[PDB]
Parts: structure tokens; sequence; C-alpha cells
RNA sequence: GUAGAGAAAAUGCCUCGAGCCAAUGUUCGAGUACCAGGCGCUACGGCGCUGAAGUAACCGAUGCCAUACUCCCAGGAAAAGCUCGAACGACCUUCAACAAAAGGGUACCUGUACCCGAAACCGACACAGGUAGGUAGGUAGAGAAUACCUAGGGGCGCGA
RNA sequence: AGUAACGCAAACAUUGGUGAGAAUCCAAUGCCCCGAAAACCUAAGGGUUCCUCCGCAAGGUUCGUCCACGGAGGGUGAGUCAGGGCCUAAGAUCAGGCCGAAAGGCGUAGUCGAUGGACAACAGGUGAAUAUUCCUGUACUACCCCUUGUUGGUCCCGAGG
RNA sequence: GAGUUGAAAAUAAGCAGAGAUCCGGAGAUUCCCGAAUAGGUCAACCUUUCGAACUUCUGCUGAAUCCAUGGGCAGGCAAGAGACAACCUGGCGAACUGAAACAUCUUAGUAGCCAGAGGAAAAGAAAGCAAAAGCGAUUCCCGUAGUAGCGGCGAGCGAAAUGGGAGCAGCCUAAACCGUGAAAACGGGGUUGUGGGAGAGCAAUACAAGCGUCGUGCUGCUAGGCGAAUCAGUGGAGUGCGGAACCCUAGAUGGUGAAAGUCCAGUAGCCGAAAGCAUCACUAGCUUAUGCUCUGACCCGAGUAGCAUGGGGCACGUGGAAUCCCGUGUGAAUCAGCAAGGACCACCUUGCAAGGCUAAAUACUCCUGGGUGACCGAUAGCGAAGUAGUACCGUGAGGGA
């Protein structure tokens, strides 16, 4: 790792965090990149660099070495991360990706919606 | 009536030592090994073991490591047995 | 110290001027004196140090007025 | 969940119940320090569970003295005198285990 | 400068009995990390120019742009609220291009 | 023991007292402990049994008796512990305090490794150097010189 | 210039073993050196170099399987040894006090301050690295308890030492 | 407002829409050294009767010595101590240098040392400038002006008034007298310069000015939220290219595999504070507070001014040398008076010393937030873009990659 690319830290020894527009499990669509025009659910989030990992997208062959002497290694295919600005939320019942908005409901809970279509994303009790 | 210094009595004993020599010392001398605070004393350690496990202490010997960490040899009376007390803790 | 406790008098910077206008530093000290001064109230002397210019003040205004202006009690 | 109820119970107890309860923890931490050395089955979260539960008690004990009007200089004297008259005892976990 | 740079002051080695070029301070301009000879400082670049020259320079400039200029009527009442879209449409109807530069003096 | 400002001390007076001084030595400590050697085992490390004799004479210290004695001029620390004892003053008290023998019980902090006539300190070096003090064997010898040896440690960090 | 030198003229030698690899590491035998030291303790100082396992990039004036090097883990046990909890010299500080543009200087008791005084332990054994420190045996110092007696003591103060 | 237990992955266990982690306000704890302050000490340790030492404050007790002083005892989160880049004030106070030497002179009241204090400090409410006309506290800038002058008349040093701007604020005491007290002293009274107070006698004295502690709101700061507009192709990646659209009170920035108004965070604009701070407004109610005659009687800050002598500093080097400030020694006057107006006298004008406080304009950056660079881009830029004042050197100060 390169010494200067470490995540910048606040005076309280904690890292400086970014604001995102995604969550774990949300279905999205890649805007640009090598995996352009594909859909998948987000598995993990990396707030310190605004990168996200989607299942079965942006994978690379890793040559795992044989830590044990009794056997040899293998060539595993591991998933990598993508910058969140290169993806967009996606809806299945319309097949149209759009940006994100925010609207208050009658109950008083703030939620986000798709601007073009108009559905709600963060339905309650999903984790 | 006063002690020498004032601090947490429950911090006087951090943890025991687990070495082939320490375990060898339990059976030969009826002793026990314990890492202790730098500000500790033989009196507080003698009073300490008397209260935790309810056993008598024949003698206490101590030393300070080069790293600034104090060690404590604790020889119990022959009436009790350090090996029996060792199994109560979990270490042999 | 060479300070007069009563009047605050002290020495000053002064140069010794030669015929060639050469100037070396010096200090014009104060004419301080150790003396026993009478105090009419308690009817006793007091040991202290003051300048001759301050003696004329006590001789004129009286001791109780001078020492009060300086801000000192005679009883120590 | 263990934040509104934990503090509420302690704010109702008297000082003596709070005092003696701390002595149980300080000795109970010692058993956890033993299990850490023996590599037995111990929960690392118990170190934080108990260490934080002491601070909540000394926190409330201080606040009750603010009501009485105690200063910082005086409170430290009473804290030391309480440690001068301290006496170690076995924890409950040793009594349930010692047989 | 060599006086403002940190360090220096001491003579590193004596003037003679050493087979090397003389030296006065390590923080000299002829060594790295040393002073700067006649380097820049915070300057007041302001100069003076007569008013009638500056006014004449301004008049003759506008008198040259007559072939590429014109006049319009007031339009303050036609904008009841700010809207860049209508403002651009007005320039298109007046014969302008928003891509190029322009100037409204009022 | 006694007199005087006067307990002790000091000074003066009176009186008892042939014995005293201490390195060494005797005995216990001191056991078949330690020990040569022997009997068996082996992964050769030591282990396990066994284990005799354990005295005298001569030489003789720079060490002990020893601030023992003699001589000399340059005339050779202080305080506390310890011991004796009245008054004045202060604190405390019928044991809760002082004092005597035996027995029993209890027992603070730090240093402790390793090098130290040196490769580890001091000399910029794994430098032909400097570094207070203690222990002081055998033959020849006046001798801690010198030569050859013991214990023990070394053959000097490029070689042919 | 692949030149000078590789740090004394106490001296190495063989066999066998280890290993990818040995004049250089280990052992054995023999030879030779120091032996008022080139021996064993120890003060100051250094500050983990000490012990075991692994490794050989760099460091070693060659080599290297080795090392005061590198990595990992472990290691220093005291009522009696040394110092402090007792005393004081040289000397340094100094309550008040005296002096002095300032800082501060002089200075009394007092207090610090071992290079001194005072104060209680030895033998043997155990052994990866410590022991007058741990174990065995036999002693010592201080305090307390116990048993009688005494029943005013403890500091200050005086004197001896 | 959804994932987290630092940098910093991994491991082992937890917390979390019953709202964690995180972000702000007010609080708690805060080991040892260090002003260090229970005593001692070779800083981060020791001994301890367990104590904020000493000075100050509040009490008690009451040496020589009657009152007192000095001690002694106790109380008291108990005022002060120390630290702090530069600027500022005060005290001590250089030399190289320049004069082509050098002593008068200059460098210079600079540097540095010590002490003190604030966000500014200091100065400051005419015993003043001025000149026959007038100004009306202090400070700063322009300008007067490198002028008038000073000067071994050498080097060199260097004003002020008038004028133009920034910024504007004026107040409290001593004394006469009246009461209270043995005195000291307390209260009232009074505070000014074409002279004013006291004193008496008349009046009518003080509502509208300046203050303003309970607290109540206004506006900002200390966490945040809402927030418009794009698709495909270009063979590592498209923000670029070509082509076709859109928003704009938003084309400020940064990031995104490659340069973005329309991908992300955001910006314009709008909304938002329990608690704390600040700027304003309001509010107690005590509050400082308004004028005409009579008097040349009583007061106008004393060892002071002034003089003699020895010096300093004022642009001004003793010069005709005033004005201002000190050591020694002498030593006035009280409005019918005193000082100043560049020796001094006379006349006139101006002003009222010897008591004190006071905001703004001004100077500085170890720092904080925002913004901008014809500033540097690893020999540069802060010495330092990595465990830099580290490694290393030195007994140490200190030097220093
Ligand atoms: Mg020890
Ligand atoms: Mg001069
Ligand atoms: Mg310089
Ligand atoms: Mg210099
Ligand atoms: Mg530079
Ligand atoms: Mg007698
Ligand atoms: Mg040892
Ligand atoms: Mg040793
Ligand atoms: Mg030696
Ligand atoms: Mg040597
Ligand atoms: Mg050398
Ligand atoms: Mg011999
Ligand atoms: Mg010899
Ligand atoms: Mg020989
Ligand atoms: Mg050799
Ligand atoms: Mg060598
Ligand atoms: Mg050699
Ligand atoms: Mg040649
Ligand atoms: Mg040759
Ligand atoms: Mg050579
Ligand atoms: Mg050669
Ligand atoms: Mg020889
Ligand atoms: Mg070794
Ligand atoms: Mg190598
Ligand atoms: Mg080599
Ligand atoms: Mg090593
Ligand atoms: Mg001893
Ligand atoms: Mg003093
Ligand atoms: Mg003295
Ligand atoms: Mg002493
Ligand atoms: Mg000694
Ligand atoms: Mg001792
Ligand atoms: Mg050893
Ligand atoms: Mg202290
Ligand atoms: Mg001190
Ligand atoms: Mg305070
Ligand atoms: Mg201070
Ligand atoms: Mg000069
Ligand atoms: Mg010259
Ligand atoms: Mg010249
Ligand atoms: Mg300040
Ligand atoms: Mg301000
Ligand atoms: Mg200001
Ligand atoms: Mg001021
Ligand atoms: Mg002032
Ligand atoms: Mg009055
Ligand atoms: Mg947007
Ligand atoms: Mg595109
Ligand atoms: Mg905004
Ligand atoms: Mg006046
Ligand atoms: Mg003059
Ligand atoms: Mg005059
Ligand atoms: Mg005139
Ligand atoms: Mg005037
Ligand atoms: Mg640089
Ligand atoms: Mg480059």
């Amino acid at each position: 790792i390169k010494r200067w690319e470490r995540k910048d830290c606040k005076p309280n020894s904690l890292p400086k965090l970014h604001k995102m527009h995604v969550k774990v499990g949300d279905t999205v669509k890649v805007i640009s990149g090598g995996e352009k025009g594909k859909i998948g659910e987000i598995s993990k989030i990396h707030k310190h660099n605004s990168t996200v990992i989607i299942k079965d997208l942006n994978l690379k062959t890793k040559h795992v070495k044989s830590k044990e002497e009794g056997e040899q290694g293998q060539i595993i295919k591991i998933e990598a991360a993508i910058h969140s600005s290169n993806v967009m939320l996606y809806s299945k019942e319309q097949e149209v990706a759009s940006r994100v908005g925010h609207k208050i409901l009658e109950d008083g809970r703030k939620v986000r919606y798709l601007i073009k279509t108009g559905e709600i994303v963060d339905t309650p009790d999903r984790w | 009536k006063y002690p020498r210094r004032i601090l947490d009595v429950y911090q006087i004993l951090q943890s025991p030592i687990i070495t082939e020599a320490a375990i060898k010392n339990i059976a030969d001398e009826n002793s026990l090994l314990f890492t202790v605070d730098v500000r500790a004393d033989k009196k507080m350690i003698r009073e300490a073991i008397s209260n935790f496990f309810g056993v008598k202490v024949r003698k206490v010997n101590t030393l300070i490591r080069p790293d600034g960490t104090k060690k404590a040899y604790i020889m119990l009376n022959k009436e009790y047995n350090a090996s029996e007390l060792a199994k109560k803790i979990g270490i042999f | 110290r060479r300070i007069c406790p009563f009047t605050g008098k002290k020495s000053n910077k002064a140069n010794r001027v030669s015929h060639s206008n050469h100037k070396t530093k010096r200090l014009q000290f104060v004419n301080l004196q150790y003396k026993r001064v009478w105090w009419e109230a308690g009817k006793r002397f007091v040991k202290l140090r003051l300048s001759t210019k301050a003696l004329k003040t006590i001789e004129k205004n009286g001791l109780d007025a001078v020492a009060k202006k300086a801000g000192i009690d005679l009883r120590k | 969940v263990k934040k509104e109820d934990e503090l509420k119970e302690l704010r109702t107890k008297t000082n003596e119940q709070l005092n003696e309860e701390i002595l149980q923890l300080k000795g109970e931490l010692f058993m956890l320090r033993l299990q850490r050395s023996a590599r037995e089955n111990f929960k690392p979260s118990d170190f934080g569970r108990m260490r934080k539960r002491v601070a909540r008690m000394l926190t409330v004990k201080r606040e009750r003295e603010i009501e009485q009007g105690v200063g910082k200089r005086l409170s430290r004297k009473l804290d030391k005198a309480w440690k001068r008259s301290i006496v170690v005892r076995p924890p409950p976990s040793l009594k349930k285990l010692q047989e | 400068t060599r006086a403002e740079v940190r360090g220096g002051g001491r003579k590193p080695y004596p003037q003679k009995k050493t087979g090397r070029a003389r030296r006065g301070s390590q923080r000299s301009p002829l060594r790295p990390g040393g002073g700067v000879i006649f380097g820049p400082k915070p300057r007041d670049w302001t100069i003076k120019m007569n008013k009638k020259e500056r006014r004449l320079a301004l008049s003759t400039a506008i008198a040259s742009a007559v072939g590429n200029s014109f006049v319009v009527e007031e339009f303050a009442e036609n904008f009841e609220k700010p809207k860049t879209k209508d403002f651009i449409a007005a320039m298109q109807r007046w014969g302008l291009d928003p891509a190029e530069k322009s100037l409204f003096f009022l």
C-alpha cells in the first residue's frame, strides 16, 4: 500500500467519511466502466472512498499461493469494488434507471424515491 | 494503618505466567507466578492472595523487568497446594 | 535598595563631561542616612532609612502624614 | 435496550449498593483476566460490558455529590479514604466455581 | 534571504589550513537549502495613470465597437420573476448567440 | 563512697581490687555430608548403588591480635546510634507505659542479567592505547623482578 | 588499480562430523602462548550485548553452515549483600534578616549532601540463562504476643562515649 | 440516519430502526513529573503524621513591651504564583560600522538581557497652540519638507504651526464650609477659566438626558436538511470527439478508470436550535444632573514651582538656550495671584501645574474561518510532502541532515 493514499483522519483520530446515495442490497445499474449495462445487488460499502462491491461484477482472477505444504494453490475469481458515481438505482417493474430524490411521508419518516418513475426504494424492515 | 500508596487493589494482579519453567516451579517449590503492577508491594500482594483464593502465603519475592513490568514470585505454605489451586484457575 | 520608601526618590543616569566633551556614565546617588526617628504617638524611636530631603518633610508636615502618603504602617 | 433501563436502576439505588456492586466487578474482571491467560472460552465483549458499567456508577455517584455541593478537591479526598479502607474479597464467580 | 533562512551564523571551518574553498555559512546562496539572491518579495505593483488618458482610452474603445453594436428598449417589466430561459430567448430574438461574448450596459 | 553552684559528669579526697588484654585454640555445628576409587546402564549425557583414609612435623605471611609498643614533628574530621542522669518546660498515661528470661509468631522500596587488565566502558573502528579496587599458587630467587609451569583462559578474524 | 593494505614475529596441525558448499563452524588428539595475567570477582559506565530456536540480505577488513549481526520467545527472586527509610564533612541551598536597576548577592539556625560513621548469615545442593536472593541444614537482627515484676513514663535538656 | 468497534487489514466476540457508530452544546473523570505547593529529591521517584507550601483574606490566642509588633492555633474547590510567536510599556544599555584615520559626532536609545501587561498597549480632557486673526483632549495617515534650523557648520541629523482626512467622549476626586469624631477619619457639599466655588439672600429647580443587576424577546455563531437537467457509438476506461436533447435565482469548487452545468458530494435559493456564547432592544429602581443679585474677607492640590550647581532629553552637540525631566543644596505666591508665549524686562494675549480614570481611528500574527495568487512543485517551497527538530555530532549551551 502507498503511504499517502491512506484515508485522511480527523483531529479525533477517526477517518473522514463521505455521504452516499446507496445501501446494501439495493439493485442498481452501472453507468460507465467495464461492467457497463449490468444489474446487481450491492454486498458491501466502503464509505472512506465512496466505492461499492456488487456480486458477480468487476471480478479478477487471483493467484492464491499455497500457504500449506500438503497441497498447492488455486486460481480463485474474487469480486472487486466500483466507485458509486458510476452506478445508478434501478427498478425491475419499469426497467428504467434514474437518480434519487427525497420526500417526507404522512407518518413522518423521510424516504427516497426514483425521480423518473416514482417508486420508493427504502421500504421498511429490510436488513 | 496507611498503606504505602493508594491505587486499585484489584489491579495488583494482572495475569499469571505460562511457561515450561513456571509450571516446573509449581511442583518443586509450591509457588505461583504473577505479573504485578509497578507500584505494588509484597504486603498488598500478600493480603491480595489471602482474600481472592483464601490461602496462606509463606513468602513473596519480586523483581522489575527491563521493560518496566514487575513480576512476583509467590510461595504458598506447605499446608495448601499450588497445583490444586492451578487446576481451579484452568492452567496446569 | 537605594530607594527612599517615603518619597520614592532614586538615583538617575548622569554623564561625566570632560573638557573634550567625553562622556562616561555615572549615577548621582541619593543622600540616604540610617537614623532613629521619634514617633510621638507610641512615644518611641523608629529605625529606618530615608533621604535628607524627606527629613524636611517630616519636619514640616509631621511623620504621620508622610508615612501615610507612602502607604506604610510604622508598626512592623 | 440496556441504556434507559440500566441507568434507571442505578439512579434508584443508594450509595452503598452502588459501592459494593463495583467491588464485585473489579474482582469479576480478574477472573476474565485469568481466562484470557488460559485461552478458555471467554467473551471479549465482557471486558467492555463490565468496564463501562463501572463508569456509569461512578458517574452517578459524582452527580449525587453535585446536589450536595461537593467540590473537586474534596471529592478526591473521600475517594482516596474509601480506597484506604478497602478490602479484597472473592468474587461471586469464584464462589460458584470453587465448590 | 540568507539572513531570514533558518540556521547559519557559525563559520563551519576555519579560513585556512584546509584544502577547500572558503565558506562563511552553510546557509549561503551557493549551497542547497540556502538563501536566495535578489528573489521576489511581496510587491505593490500599483502604478498611476492620468484620468483623461484613462477616460480617453475608454471613449475611443466604445467608438470603435459601433459597427458591432446596437440599442434596445427597456425590458425590466417583461421579467416578473428571474428566468434564464426567457432571457436567452430574448437574446436569440435580438440576434445574439449565447456561445459568444456580449455586453449589456444599462 | 564522699564534699562543694553540685543528679550524672568533671575536680579534690577516701576505699575495695592480682590479676587483666585477644588474635589463635578446645568443643558443638558435622553428616559415613563431601570424596578418590569401584560395581552396572545408556540416546554417552550423566544417572543409580557403593564409597576407604580424612593425621603429624617443618617453612611461614605484605593478613589477624593492633589507634599493641617505641620514637618523632608537620601534631593527626564531624554528627547520630549507644550509655548515664537531676531540675525547669512540653506530651501522655494503671498499663493503655517502662523493664528482665524463655518460648512462639511476624518480616518495606530500589539494584541483582552480561562484559569490566575489555571486541560490549573511554579512544569516530571488532583500534598494538587509557581505565579505581579485591583475590596472590609451584621450582630457582632477596623479591609481586625474571625464566619455565598449575588452576583457568587462549592460539591474537585473510591465507598458501 | 584490481595497485597499497587486510592492525604485531604467542603457531598452528591432523582425523572425524555437520552441511548445497569448510584453512576459517563443532568435537577429539597432539603442539604452542599468558599465568602480579592474555586468570576469577567487582565499582563506575554501557543499557539486553546474557540464554534457546531459526536465518545468513547487509555488518565482520577473507571465508562462513558461525557471531557482541538480524528475527522470534525467554531470562535478573534478598529482614541479613549494596543504597534509601539513620547521622554528618567538603560543598551546595536557606526560613526570617542585611544589601542591591532588574535578575539577584551575602548570610543565621535548619535541611540536603558518601568517597566516611552506624546497622543483623554461613556452608552445601539444585542448574538452557539467576542465587550469601530459590531448596536443605544451622544462626543472627528488629518488632509483636505471652508470663511475672515495676508501677510514672516519653521528648527537650546536661554529661560521657 | 444505516451499518459499525481509529490509523489498519486480519482474528475473536459484541452493539444496532426499542434508532447504534458518527456530528454539536453543557458536564464528569483526568494516574506521575512539571509554577509543584505535605517533606525530601539525581524531573516523571522516595519517605510520610496524608497535608493546596508561602504571601493575602476571615477568626481565635496575645513575646521582650501598656497599647502594639512578631509568633501560635483553626477555618476557607482559596485571591495571587507559572506559561504565552510578534506588537506594546518600563529599566539596564553595547560594538563592529560611517566620518574614506579618529576622540566630539554617527551606528543608537538600535540590538540583546531583565521585569510587566493587554487584545491592543501607551498617550489623553490645555498652568496648551497661536499672534492682534483665530483654533479648542489624545492618537494615526497625506502634506507642509528634506523647508526653518542643528552640526569638528564635517559626516550626517531634522522639526512645528496653518491646511486636508480617518476617528470622535468626556468624567471622578483634594480643599473652603456643614454634621459626625480625642485624633485618624466617615457623610454631605463642590470640580472651574472672558474666572469658578464656599458664603449669605431670592428664587421653582431637576418629567422628558446618561445609567440600568430579575430577566423577555430580536438577530447571528456553535451540529444539519430540502435542492432542477442526458442517451447511445467510439475495442482497457469517455467527462473528450461526432450526433441528438435538457436545466439554470444552480456554468462556485473537488472527486469520478479520460478533460463533466445535466454521474457523485455539492453550489444558487430556502428551511432549521433543546442547550451555550455574542451583538441589540426592552425592564426593576436606586440613580449623576439644569437659574438671578450681594461679596474686590474664606478655599484653587508645597518641601511643590523657582533659583544656584552637576547632568539628561527636546530636530536643536551650552550655544543668546527657553520649553520638558532628574541628583545635591536652597526655597515662593493663592485670582489684587501664578505659569507660558525660545535669555531677560515691560505691556498685551492665552492658560490654570504640583491627584486620578477613560472607547474609537493605530501596530503585530504561535494561530482560527473564508477567499484570492502573472507564488514554489521534491537541490524548489517552512529546517522538515515518510517515526524532523528525528537520525547523527557535542560534557553542555547548541548545531543539524
Ligand atoms: Mg529485590
Ligand atoms: Mg562612544
Ligand atoms: Mg543569520
Ligand atoms: Mg554571528
Ligand atoms: Mg529554501
Ligand atoms: Mg554529684
Ligand atoms: Mg545475581
Ligand atoms: Mg552476576
Ligand atoms: Mg583494573
Ligand atoms: Mg586494553
Ligand atoms: Mg582515533
Ligand atoms: Mg610465584
Ligand atoms: Mg613477569
Ligand atoms: Mg610459558
Ligand atoms: Mg587463526
Ligand atoms: Mg581482530
Ligand atoms: Mg589480525
Ligand atoms: Mg603502481
Ligand atoms: Mg607491487
Ligand atoms: Mg595501513
Ligand atoms: Mg601487498
Ligand atoms: Mg614468552
Ligand atoms: Mg550469545
Ligand atoms: Mg551475508
Ligand atoms: Mg564476507
Ligand atoms: Mg542476537
Ligand atoms: Mg548491610
Ligand atoms: Mg528570604
Ligand atoms: Mg548555614
Ligand atoms: Mg541531615
Ligand atoms: Mg559509602
Ligand atoms: Mg540499612
Ligand atoms: Mg552467569
Ligand atoms: Mg513536592
Ligand atoms: Mg520544591
Ligand atoms: Mg485562584
Ligand atoms: Mg508571571
Ligand atoms: Mg564607536
Ligand atoms: Mg571610520
Ligand atoms: Mg574607513
Ligand atoms: Mg495575553
Ligand atoms: Mg476586537
Ligand atoms: Mg483597535
Ligand atoms: Mg490605557
Ligand atoms: Mg493612563
Ligand atoms: Mg470628605
Ligand atoms: Mg443534483
Ligand atoms: Mg458517454
Ligand atoms: Mg448555501
Ligand atoms: Mg489647580
Ligand atoms: Mg537647552
Ligand atoms: Mg520657567
Ligand atoms: Mg517672546
Ligand atoms: Mg497658554
Ligand atoms: Mg526541502
Ligand atoms: Mg524531478
